[PDB]
């Protein structure tokens, strides 16, 4: 499973969507609980994402300290922001993600949690 | 291990969208006729081992069938689709079953009842009930709010590897990198950046 | 690469090359398979490709390729037979029965080849529907004769007839015209005596499995259609129930003969047949309980381990006893030495409604709602099954699923997303059956219930499965025991279901033990009428739940409350006794306090609950009074936000002004669709600032637009101002639909509502019209259309052309407004055609483009509106009589509505509507010739009568649409369809004739002679 060596920082249902600029619309990606994890030997912590039911990843990548969570226009409860080394899929594509959640709260505390954890990345 | 699945059923079922939510997350929306078959493979992670399934999503649409039967030539399993919400897509059931059988005469068979997620509902569960005699599962599903989407394909690993304890399992989640931005394109991680910034996220009215 | 050489067809057919294409597509993967996938189906595609089917069987050596070559051949055999010369057909016959006859002979192939053989057995089949035996009457003689050559001629010959009793039979009535299919029906009819033979030596001498179990398959099919004698009047019946199932290769399809055979009703008049019934299932039985398994076996156990055919077995042994007890069981009732036979055959039955398969309870619950239900009514039977019923009360309430009330389901306990429309209708099945047996033995259902309570008292069977399903068992039963029994039955489980919860501590347990003690009050109202202390007791509980953390379990109280409400409200207006006031009245002080915990949407309808105790009085100064006394926290905070919102006009701009305002406006929403016509006091308070606020509101809609762009629309502050706009239509729309005094909503409601609404939808940009004025409109129409016929007109002028604009471009741009434009125009064209006569002529184009351009939709909501609309203008015009409009409208559109209606029923993309089709197409025809079209339809020698003109007319139309038709086809076809233009069973039925034979060439002209 390779998450036995990382801590759970944060838990959260969420939908996440990735950006397809040619078709200039928004595509799901999964829904289910998005976790981060502090690797314990190396403290770098990581967004982990599996879909509901299949538990397939729809996210894998570090919260890198360069990263910034942008608001949507349509949205006061989601967060966008870009993404250069994610696996989810395989081997490590760029994206435009963006992630919505069941209320403006959660998606508060997520960017308070998001921005937490750039600070631990940032050492 | 890999085995051949071909899902058939009338135009405008779900067929194309129940597979492209299995491949990639996504909800499509439009409707994009099939022409033919679009083979797609579709890896799912068990307690014994990985297994793939090579889906043959064939058209409905007649004018657009291709090679019909010829699509099921050595398919392992199959998957029935027709939508609830369109009795003559279930009446055509027995038609989509009748060419399967006749060139697979033994396989694994999943009939699903597509977009259960509407409200007016037309094809009654009391009166689906094809599958008894011809020894079909049969599963409730909806590609638009996944309910029973992993089903189909949690029964057709059972039976194709021969055991019922069969579980999805998560799939190992390798170190992901430490990489830094582009400074040389950071310039522009502004204008395909704030143009996703203003495209609206679709549905905003569920729940998320 | 080079793979599209294959599809120059000047050059000549590289066979090699062709297999490699064909290996490509199975065997290969991503480009290449692709790519070879489009030259395959243009391959296949060409009209020539079937003159290189006699090379590719020849000289390929792909199984595959030469599929695709019969692929090919099929096409040309269903669809251009006719047209070959006789030369070609007799020579492709050949090749066919040669090639099946060299695969056959050849053992190995007949092994290692099996589709192919079985695709060139099913091109037979296509010859024959097309040639036999009009054309080969030879064809089954000649079969049998061959069948002793060789035995796998034999085994494959048993292939050729299922196929050709199953395209006969089974699949003809949608593929062939009623006159061919009976054609081919009596043919089989008329040979069968010689094909029965056949199948009865090779079973009664019987070679090895493969060419039992192919005869077995073939009779399967018969079995559909073949008169009763050849079942009875022979011995097939004891090879089937002893010899065929005993061994496990030929023991499935056995069963599923048997199956078939148990499902027709036989002259229930002869001792003898009734001994055969009974004695096939004699044997059957007999079979399994010795070579399979026995009456006492774990079948639970051996369907979840699935080894071998296990389940495929146990499902085939559901469907045979289930069909045959349905229809025989009676045969087996009376005769005491038949009892342990029909007693052993329920047991097994038992014993299959504990296998964990959802699919597999619901057929045999199907079944055991068939016993009860007659052991409910005929006198003198229920006393047989006591012990049968005994153990399916325990399998019935230990299986029982979660109903529609209890909003808690485990993940971890978390609140129901997706309503499980299968889970709530197997329920209600449940339900019924349970009901059922609980009559049948009342002291038995209270037992068990009551002894599983125990021992969830005793923690000694705890477990959130085992409280649920008991729990949700003792709700379903509700209304079956004496309301002395039930008295004491339901205080004991309440109390001890409140005992639960108050001793074990947890958010999940305590969660779970709400939604149960939730679930059995609320479908006990009866009990909780005349106990008003128990109601009472009951309801503040509720009031204690709607303060639990868990949101399910605050929901299920709101609706339990709602649930309960609807049916005790008397005993909430009334002064109890050792009471102070009416219980409403204590509702209503503490609604701040109840409701402190609530979110908006539960508080709705906290309030909706309310508003039906409220209806429940009927003095009417008393219940106003109530009503105001109801609405004071959302009529002091809407005094509030009207005060200083008409001043200081910007407020608006704050998110959470919008969201009071909304919540405001769903309040009165709720208590309006309980009250309905009762809530118009509390309308009358608001309504002339609320159409205000709807003006205030929709400017700042359109001036954002401007300022942002259209996709302001999208942003969470213009979809907060839009929902006011839409909530505030959506009270209107609730009440006008309930009103009785309709003589207040046009002199009061009309008038400032059209002002408010209409000018404002016509005047915003498409991307910010509310949909929801479509829907207002029509219930205003609706309801009080009679009354406004300028108000209807001006609803038209406001709505008709922009909206038309919106969905015309496409089938799926705004589909809301779709299915709302469509609503109104039929309400409109039935309670106030005037409004269309006033339309200018240009418009009324418009109009009927617009009801063509819905025929043309897949969306149900819209096609059956638009075939509906058609329907009634039709009517519409009829009944003005033989005036210039009624003239004009047959001039100008009498044939666009012929033509469009024939466009849809033969263009194979909107088979959902052929029902409506049909019937608007006979109306249109019975106009002609009923000579109700008092004018010429054309522009022709003068004198022809529009009888006449309507059939030159469609045969031109049909010619040119359908050039492949002869001119006696569309002759006899419109002749028919003529003739029958009042019998709308014989109308469809040519018309589906019509629609097969546009899809082939050489269709008989005489088929549309059937009637
Ligand atoms: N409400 C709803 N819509 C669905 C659901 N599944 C698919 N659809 C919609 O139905 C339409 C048909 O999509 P599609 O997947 O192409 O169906 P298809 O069976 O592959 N058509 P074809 O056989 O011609 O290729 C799409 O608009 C899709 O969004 C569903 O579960 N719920
Ligand atoms: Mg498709």
């Amino acid at each position: 499973t390779m998450e036995e060596d990382e801590e759970v920082l944060y838990k959260v249902r969420a939908k996440l969507f990735r950006f397809d600029a040619d078709a200039k619309e928004w595509k799901e990606r999964g829904t289910g609980d998005c976790k981060f994890l502090k690797n314990k030997k190396t403290n770098k912590v990581r967004i982990l994402m599996r879909r509901d039911k299949t538990l397939k990843i729809c996210a894998n990548h570090i919260i890198a300290p360069e990263y910034t969570l942008k608001p949507n226009v349509g949205s006061d409860r989601s967060w966008v922001y870009a993404c250069t080394a994610d696996i989810a899929e395989g081997e490590a594509e760029a994206f435009t993600f963006a992630i919505r959640f069941g209320s403006k709260e959660n998606a508060d505390k997520f960017k308070e949690e998001f921005e937490k954890a750039q600070e631990i990345n940032k050492k | 291990v890999q085995f051949k699945l071909v899902l058939v059923g009338d135009g405008g079922t779900g067929k194309t969208t129940f597979v492209k939510r299995h491949l990639t997350g996504e909800f499509e929306k439009k409707y994009v006729a099939t022409l033919g078959v679009e083979v797609h493979p579709l890896v799912f992670h068990t307690n014994r081992g990985p297994i793939k399934f090579n889906v043959w999503d064939t058209a409905g649409q007649e004018k657009f069938g291709g090679l019909r039967d010829g699509y099921y030539i050595q398919a392992q399993c199959a998957i029935i689709m027709f939508d609830v919400t369109s009795r003559v897509t279930y009446k055509n059931v027995p038609n989509w079953h009748r060419d399967l059988v006749r060139v697979c005469e033994n396989i694994p068979i999943v009939l699903c009842g597509n977009k259960v997620d509407i409200k007016d509902r037309k094809v009654k569960a009391k009166s689906i009930v094809f599958h008894r005699k011809k020894n079909l599962q049969y599963y409730d599903i909806s590609a638009k709010s996944n309910y029973n989407f992993e089903k189909p394909f949690l029964w057709l690993a059972r039976k194709l590897i021969g055991d019922p304890n069969l579980e999805f399992v998560a799939m190992p989640a390798l170190a992901p990198p430490e990489v830094v931005m582009d400074p040389a394109l950071a310039a522009q991680y502004e204008h395909d950046l704030e143009v996703a910034q203003t495209t609206a996220l679709p549905d905003e009215d569920d729940d998320l | 690469g080079s793979m599209e050489g294959i599809l120059d067809f000047s050059n000549d057919l590289d066979i090699a090359l062709l297999d490699q294409v064909v290996s490509t597509f199975y065997q290969g993967s991503g480009v290449q398979q692709k790519q070879a996938q489009e030259i395959l189906t243009k391959f296949q595609d060409n009209p020539d490709a079937w003159q290189k089917a006699d090379q590719i069987l020849q000289f390929s050596t792909n199984p595959q390729s030469k599929f695709i070559a019969l692929s090919i051949l099929d096409k040309l055999i269903t669809r251009k037979w006719k047209l070959l010369p006789n030369d070609h057909r007799i020579g492709i016959r050949n090749f066919v029965v040669g090639m099946i006859i060299s695969m056959c002979q050849d053992d190995e192939v007949f092994k290692t080849q099996k589709n192919l053989i079985n695709k060139s057995d099913l091109t037979l089949v296509q010859i024959l529907k097309q040639e036999w035996p009009q054309n080969w009457p030879e064809f089954i003689p000649e079969l049998i004769g061959s069948s002793s050559s060789s035995v796998n001629v034999c085994e494959n010959n048993m292939i050729v007839l299922k196929l050709l009793s199953e395209e006969v039979f089974d699949f003809s009535a949608e593929q062939m015209t009623q006159a061919k299919a009976l054609h081919l029906k009596n043919s089989m009819s008329k040979e069968f005596e010689q094909i029965f033979k056949l199948c009865f030596q090779v079973l009664e001498q019987g070679s090895s499995s493969s060419l039992i179990v192919a005869t077995l398959e073939s009779l399967l099919r018969y079995l559909h259609w073949i008169p009763y004698r050849y079942i009875y009047e022979t011995n097939i019946l004891e090879l089937l129930s002893t010899k065929f199932m005993t061994s496990p290769d030929t023991r499935a399809i056995t069963l599923k003969c048997l199956t078939e055979v148990s499902n027709l009703k036989i002259p229930q008049d002869n001792d003898l047949i009734k001994r055969q019934t009974v004695l096939f299932f004699q044997n059957t039985l007999q079979q399994i309980a010795t070579s399979v398994m026995p009456v006492t076996a774990d079948l639970k156990a051996t369907y979840a381990n699935a080894n071998g055919n296990d389940q495929s077995f146990l499902q085939d042994l559901a469907m045979f006893l289930t069909t045959y007890l349905a229809r025989n069981r009676a045969l087996l009732e009376s005769d005491e030495s038949l009892r342990e036979l029909l007693l052993n055959a329920h047991q097994y039955l038992i014993q299959l409604s504990k296998i964990e398969e959802r699919e597999l309870f619901k057929t045999t619950l199907d079944y055991w709602h068939n016993l009860v239900a007659d052991l409910f009514y005929e006198p003198l039977k229920k006393h047989i099954y006591e012990e049968i019923c005994s153990q399916l009360r325990l399998v019935i309430i230990e299986n029982m699923v979660r109903p529609e009330e209890v909003l808690v389901v485990e993940n971890e306990i978390v609140r129901e997303f997706v309503k499980e429309s299968d889970t709530i209708q197997l329920y209600k099945s449940e339900r019924e059956v349970l009901v059922y047996l609980t009559h049948l033995n009342v002291i038995d259902t209270e037992e068990i219930m009551i002894s599983k309570l125990a021992r969830q008292i005793d923690g000694s069977e705890w477990s959130w499965h085992n409280i649920n399903t008991l729990s949700w068992a003792i709700g379903s039963i509700s209304g079956t025991m004496s309301e002395d029994t039930e008295k004491r039955f339901v205080v004991t489980v309440i109390k001890d279901l409140l005992g639960l919860c108050e001793q074990k501590r947890g958010k999940d347990n305590k969660a779970v033990v709400a939604s149960d003690i939730m679930y059995v009050v609320g479908q006990y109202p009866r009990f909780l009428k005349a106990h008003w202390n128990f109601l009472r007791t009951v309801i503040l509980k509720l009031f204690e739940f709607m303060h639990e953390t868990h949101e399910g379990v605050q929901d299920m109280a709101c609706d339990t409350f709602i649930k309960i409400v609807q049916k005790c409200k008397y005993h909430f207006v009334i002064q109890q006794p050792r009471e102070s006031e009416p219980f409403i009245q204590t509702i209503i002080r503490d609604i701040q306090k109840t409701t402190a915990d609530l979110q908006p949407q539960q508080v709705h309808t906290f309030y909706k609950a309310c508003g039906i105790i409220i209806s429940e009085e009927r003095s009417v100064a008393e219940r106003n009074r109530l009503l105001s006394d109801l609405m004071q926290l959302p009529n002091m905070a809407w005094d509030t936000i009207v005060e200083q919102s008409t001043a200081n006009p910007t407020l608006l701009l704050d998110s959470e002004t919008v969201k009071i305002i909304a919540n405001i406006i769903k309040t009165n929403v709720a208590v309006c669709t309980s009250m309905g016509a009762d809530f118009y006091p509390q309308l009358g308070h608001i309504y002339y600032n609320m159409l205000q606020l709807y003006r205030a509101v929709s400017s700042m809609i359109s001036a954002q637009v401007a300022a942002e762009g259209l996709i302001a629309t999208k942003t969470p502050k213009v979809r907060g101002l839009r929902t006011i706009k839409k909530e505030i239509l959506k009270l209107v729309e609730t009440y006008i639909s309930k009103a009785r005094n309709l003589d207040d909503v046009v002199k009061v409601l009309v008038e400032p509502l059209l002002n408010a609404v209409l000018e404002d939808y016509m005047n915003n940009v498409p991307d910010a019209r509310d949909a929801e004025v479509l829907n207002c409109m029509t219930t205003v129409v609706e309801k009080v259309g009679h009354m406004i016929p300028q108000g209807v007109i001006l609803i038209l002028q406001s709505v008709f052309e922009c909206t038309l604009d919106m969905i015309n471009k496409d089938f799926t741009e705004y589909p809301e407004h779709r299915v709302e434009f469509y609503k109104l125009l039929k309400v409109i064209n039935e309670k106030s055609f005037a409004a269309f006569l006033e339309l200018p002529p240009a418009a009324f184009k418009l109009f009927v483009d617009a009801i063509c351009w819905a025929f043309k939709h897949n969306n149900r909501d819209v096609e059956v509106n638009g075939l509906q609309i058609a329907l009634d203008l039709v009517k519409n015009i009829e009944r003005m009589g033989n005036v210039p409009f009624a003239n004009e409208f047959h001039k100008n559109y009498f044939f666009i509505f012929v033509s469009e209606t024939f466009f849809v029923l033969t263009d194979s993309d909107h088979k959902s509507g052929f029902s409506k089709q049909a019937l608007l197409l006979m109306k249109l025809i019975s106009l002609v010739y009923d000579n109700k079209i008092s004018v010429p339809l054309y522009q022709v020698p003068q004198g022809t009568s529009n009888q006449v003109y309507l059939s030159q007319y469609l045969a031109n139309m049909l010619s040119n649409a359908f050039p492949h038709l002869t001119s006696e086809q569309i002759a006899s076809f419109l002749s028919a369809l003529t003739k029958q233009c009042k019998d709308l069973v014989v109308f469809k039925g040519t018309l589906r004739d019509f629609l097969v034979q546009i899809k082939e060439v050489g269709g008989d002209p005489t088929d549309y002679l059937f009637a």
